[PDB]
DNA sequence: ATGGTCGTGCCGCCAATAA
């Protein structure tokens, strides 16, 4: 279903701002580290991409990396594959949820994955925001709720004042429900 | 009466065949004929002995019951006499009541209690080993074998000149030597120490094979032997090292031999007879070995290779007389070191290869890498194939007659300048177990017996034969970087023996049942460990005292240097030996106990150091080093003294000395640095000598393009000259080396790589991702020469278009050459063997970097880092 | 058939739980 010229277009409008980011730095550093990679790997599982499609998309990427084919296949291919359950123990897996990507695994110095609610600074976050074509308005709703520990409700806002709709109606627990939903009203 | 001396050099026995039997071989003087002769006595009548422990009160082996009577000794002679003695057939014995001492890792034993000690003859059979009674707990020593006992019983350490009361004659002659005698029992053999060992016979032999293109089988066409008759232990190798030499060659089967051959070898007039079939040359070969009656045979590959095919020969073309290669008369040989050793019984053998290995570290063992590092000369290798063309012409068989013959005087003078006898000679002596067992390597052996003779020499008993962890030592944390004032290197001098004298740790004194035992009350006695491992001590310092004599000839040095290595192994071995799970002798909370100590003294010494401000950057289980930041001699000197001194002054029998001072010092890891070593001269100068440690540099495993490189950029770093100039010299070298590589300019020698092999080349399953198993598997299957475990494999990477690993393109140097779609991977080795080393090694400094090492190799930095535009 | 500690190069394997 989902083809190679519409990811780009997917993530600037439905995807949530970490996976978007997540995008970003595979776009221009042609280069993720581990988290980041398992992150992206299983959202573009959820959302329905199958084996064929999101080998050839990262390899294609890492091409871009400008490192051989036959360091890729030997080094993340296996990783690729086993994140599938296609080896191994052959155990399909489930994205991360979103509770744990702002809880658990947080990110480090040179780690783009995580909540970027929680994780980035606010500071570059409303530049972030001003490149997203956010009202001051949200901005100042957004920082306001990370001041008070609000990270759901946040990105709940987030996404409402970003599709146009003043009710999500929806309990955000996961990056792959955030997009379904954003799906559903888009499409 | 009558009585001759005797001095022996080996023993031999076999409980299966001649049980309570020991054979004795030796030389003997004559008057007549003044000139020693090869002897053999016999000694019988040699009786088990028994050790059994009295309960303190008896039991019934049902539940246990205790009427109340005490239990007396003669209850268990009794016990012994109408029970354990009807039931396993037992006729005529001995028994008194002695005391012993026990201090082993069986429990329920006292310290000193008295035994039942019963001899009976070996012919009577064995008792089981874990024999109980009514009235006996334990039973010792059922399965002592005869040698061992009759060794511990007569007090012999190793060979030395022995005296026999009332010989006897026998009716039957026994052995291939001149004169034979016989011992009634081994009370009449007695030892003494004031006489000089005599002169011994030496001989040395090669062969060469020949693979039958027919079947696959392999035969011997040529050899030849060099001998000498009075080969002294006790001085330097004579000169010249050989008086006599011999030579046959033989056919294979259908080749002839070229016409006037017999002609030019009378021309020539040398002592070689030429021999119809290989029937007549074995023959010859046997009655030679007979007549000249060697005592000591040496050889490359002896052990491994050429004792076996050489029996296997003798048996299948049915030579008479097969014994004549041993001093013994048999019928049938064993078949498998222990069937070769059982073959040649009588005899002693020497392996240059496993004596080598034993005592110096070289890149290879074959015979030409042992010539061009020993003896500093180059060996021709003739290939195996072309030994079928070569014998078309008169020529060429001399020429490999005269090859053979050099092989054979190279092995002679590697064997005379490695000086292996005396020092194997020295070690039996000092262990006392038997000298030819101690040419076949190995540790434990000369520990346990060493161990065993410390033991029955102080009235003890020994446990019976049979049939990481634990915490280690302690290395600091380095500070990795790049020092340029004088650095300090304190040691310690034989750390572990003297903890072991100064806390008292031996079996007797620490009281044991993962715990440390506590230390040892200081009152009590010297153990028996720090006492014999004292000798040794005493024995490497005398060595170094007659090291530190000025004016020594050079290869003495080297000599002397050999020695005290050897020494020094020996008497680290026997703490190694207290954790072999195999050993006699095991004990894990003793070598636990010597490691904590250690930890606790290197980590006192560190704090007490660390408390004179002064910086602490390495140190390895017994090393400190000093950052003094100095540039004086003097002080540094000083302050290495006075820290000596503060050392010193807390122990009693530790020492402490300034093993060297650096001028500059490059620390990358743990185990790994360079530096330059300050060695004075005269008139208060010093000379600087560049020293390594545990680089990759030093491994084996690596390409020498790339050691050499790796060299190169050591020695520019470590100079004097300023830091801008040493990256220009780097830079400039590294485009000199991609430039060359490319151009093809590189001799092809060196490519080769060098790895050893653990196992079989078959018990590898991982075989499609080694490379140098897969090389081995193709010179075994499609070669000559065998490789086999313990060996190296030479292999070189190469271009072959398959679209494979690169772990799966390995071939042999010899098979490059030879085919034509084979090309040296200039990529691998650009990439893979130098780029590394170089990273490595310049990664503590600035200014140079993985990318600018790429791009000055003429590499593609498009991989390393690059991503960000 | 001595003990332990340390690093370098090849491979395969795993996490996950909405709807
Ligand atoms: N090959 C070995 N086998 C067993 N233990 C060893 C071995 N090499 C070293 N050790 C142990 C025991 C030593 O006391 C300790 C330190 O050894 P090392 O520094 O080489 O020499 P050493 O402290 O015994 O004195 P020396 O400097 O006089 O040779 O490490
Ligand atoms: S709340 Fe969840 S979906 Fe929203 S930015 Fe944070 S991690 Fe992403
Ligand atoms: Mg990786």
């Amino acid at each position: 279903k989902i083809s190679l010229d519409q990811i780009d277009l997917l993530s600037t409008k439905s995807f949530p701002p970490c996976m978007r980011q997540l995008h970003k730095a595979l776009r221009e550093n042609h280069h993720l580290r581990h988290g980041g990679r398992m992150q992206y790997g299983l959202f573009l599982k959820g959302i329905g991409l199958t084996l064929e499609q999101a080998l050839q998309f990262w390899k294609q990427e890492f091409i871009k990396g400008k490192m051989d084919p036959d360091k890729f296949d030997k080094g993340y291919s296996y990783n690729i594959r086993h994140s599938f359950g296609k080896e191994g123990k052959r155990t399909d897996y489930t994205p991360f949820s979103c509770l744990k990507i702002i809880l658990s695994n947080p990110p480090s110095q040179g780690d783009y994955h995580g909540c970027p609610f929680r994780h980035s600074d606010p500071e570059l976050l409303k530049q972030k925001l001003q490149s997203y074509k956010i009202s001051p308005g949200g901005i100042s709703q957004i920082l306001d709720l990370v001041k008070g520990t609000h990270y759901q409700v946040a990105c709940q806002k987030y996404f409402e004042m970003i599709h146009n709709v003043d009710d999500c109606g929806f309990s955000l627990n996961h990056p792959n429900q955030f997009f379904c939903e954003s799906q559903r009203i888009l499409n | 009466e009558q009585v001759f001396h005797f001095y022996w050099l080996d023993a031999y026995e076999d409980q299966y065949n001649q049980p309570g039997v020991v054979f004795l071989f030796g030389k003997v003087w004559i008057e007549s004929a003044e000139t020693h002769v090869s002897c053999c006595v016999m000694v019988k009548n040699i009786e088990r002995t028994l050790y059994f422990l009295p309960r303190e009160m008896k039991i019934d082996l049902n539940t246990g019951k205790e009427t109340g009577t005490p239990i007396s000794m003669k209850d268990v002679y009794e016990e012994f006499d109408e029970k354990i003695a009807t039931k396993y057939k037992i006729m005529k014995f001995k028994s008194k009541p002695v005391e012993k001492n026990y201090a082993f890792e069986i429990p329920d034993v006292p310290e000193k209690s008295e035994y039942l000690e019963v001899k009976y003859s070996a012919e009577m059979p064995q008792l089981p080993q874990d024999l109980k009674g009514e009235t006996f707990s334990h039973v010792f020593g059922t399965n002592t074998s005869s040698l061992e006992l009759f060794l511990m019983n007569r007090k012999i350490k190793g060979p030395c000149w022995l005296e026999v009361k009332s010989p006897q004659l026998l009716n039957q002659p026994v052995s291939w030597c001149k004169v034979e005698a016989m011992a009634l029992k081994p009370d009449l053999v007695n030892v003494i120490k004031d006489v000089s060992p005599p002169p011994l016979v030496v001989m040395a032999f090669s062969m060469k094979t020949m693979q039958n293109a027919k079947n696959h089988q392999n035969e011997i066409i040529a050899m030849a032997a060099l001998v000498h008759h009075s080969f002294a232990l006790d001085k330097a190798a004579p000169k010249p090292p050989f008086q006599s030499h011999f030579c046959v060659v033989s056919k294979p089967k259908d080749c002839i031999f070229p016409y006037a051959f017999k002609e030019v070898i009378e021309k020539k007039n040398v002592k070689v007879e030429v021999a119809a079939t290989e029937r007549t040359l074995l023959g010859f070969f046997l009655a030679k070995v007979h007549k000249i009656d060697p005592d000591i045979i040496v050889g490359h590959n002896i052990y491994g290779f050429e004792l076996e095919v050489l029996l296997q020969r003798i048996n299948v073309c049915k030579a008479p007389h097969w014994s004549k290669i041993g001093r013994l008369k048999r019928s049938n040989m064993p078949k498998l070191g222990f069937g070769e050793r059982n073959a040649t019984c009588g005899r002693m053998i020497c392996d240059v290869e496993i004596s080598a290995k034993e005592l110096i570290r070289c890149k290879s063992y074959h015979l030409s890498e042992l010539v061009q590092q020993i003896l500093k000369t180059e060996r021709v290798v003739i290939p195996m194939e072309n030994i079928q063309n070569m014998y078309s012409e008169s020529s060429q068989l001399l020429y490999l007659l005269e090859h053979t013959w050099k092989d054979a005087k190279f092995i002679l003078q590697i064997m005379c300048e490695l000086n292996v006898l005396p020092l194997a000679l020295q070690i039996t002596n000092i262990a006392g177990n038997i000298m030819s067992r101690t040419l076949m390597g190995g540790r434990s052996e000369r520990n346990e017996f060493l161990l065993l003779h410390a033991f029955y020499e102080n009235n003890y008993i020994v446990p019976d034969k049979q049939i990481a962890a634990y915490a280690g030592g302690l290395v600091l944390d380095p500070k990795v970087g790049f020092y340029d004032k004088f650095i300090l290197l304190l040691d310690f001098n034989s750390l572990y023996p003297s903890i072991i004298q100064e806390f008292n740790i031996c079996f007797t004194t620490v009281q044991r049942v993962e715990q440390i035992p506590e230390l040892p009350d200081p009152s009590l006695e010297m153990g028996i460990l720090p006492r014999e491992i004292r000798k040794l001590v005493e024995r490497r310092k005398q060595v170094k005292q007659l090291m530190k004599q000025q004016d020594l000839n050079p290869d003495l040095i080297l000599q002397y240097d050999i020695r005290q290595k050897a020494l020094k192994l020996t008497a680290n071995s026997m703490y190694g030996c207290l954790g072999f799970s195999y050993s006699r002798f095991y004990a894990k909370p003793l070598a636990a106990l010597v490691t904590y100590k250690g930890r606790e003294i290197l980590m006192h010494t560190k704090e007490m150091v660390q408390k004179m401000n002064l910086e602490v950057i390495y140190g390895d289980t017994d090393s400190i080093m000093i950052n003094t930041n100095s540039t004086n001699l003097e002080e540094v000197f000083k302050l290495g003294n006075k820290v000596k001194s503060e050392v010193n002054k807390l122990y009693k029998l530790l020492e402490i000395d300034i093993d060297g001072v650096f001028k500059s010092l490059l620390l990358l890891k743990k185990k790994k640095y360079a530096a330059l070593v300050v060695e004075p001269t005269s008139d208060g100068n010093y000379v600087t000598k560049q020293e390594l440690k545990g680089l990759d540099i030093v491994r084996r495993d690596w390409c020498d393009l790339a050691k050499d490189t790796g060299n190169f950029v050591i020695g520019q770093i470590l100079s004097d000259q300023s830091r801008d100039t040493i990256v220009e010299n780097i830079q400039k070298r590294l485009i000199e080396i991609g430039e060359n590589v490319l151009n093809g300019s590189v001799p092809v020698s060196q490519f080769e790589i060098n790895k050893a092999l653990t196992k079989d080349p078959q018990d590898y399953p991982d075989k499609k991702s080694l490379p140098h198993v897969h090389v081995a598997l193709w010179i075994n299957s499609q070669g000559g020469r065998k490789v086999k475990a313990g060996d190296t494999v030479s292999y070189v990477i190469c271009q072959d278009g398959s679209n494979l690993t690169a772990s799966q393109r390995a071939y042999a140097p010899e098979q490059l050459q030879k085919q034509d779609n084979l090309t040296i991977d200039t990529q691998y080795y650009l990439a893979q063997q130098i780029h590394p080393v170089v990273a490595r090694i310049c990664e503590p400094i600035d200014g140079i970097d993985a990318v600018l090492i790429a791009t000055w190799l003429g590499l593609d930095p498009t991989q390393f880092r690059v991503h960000h535009y």
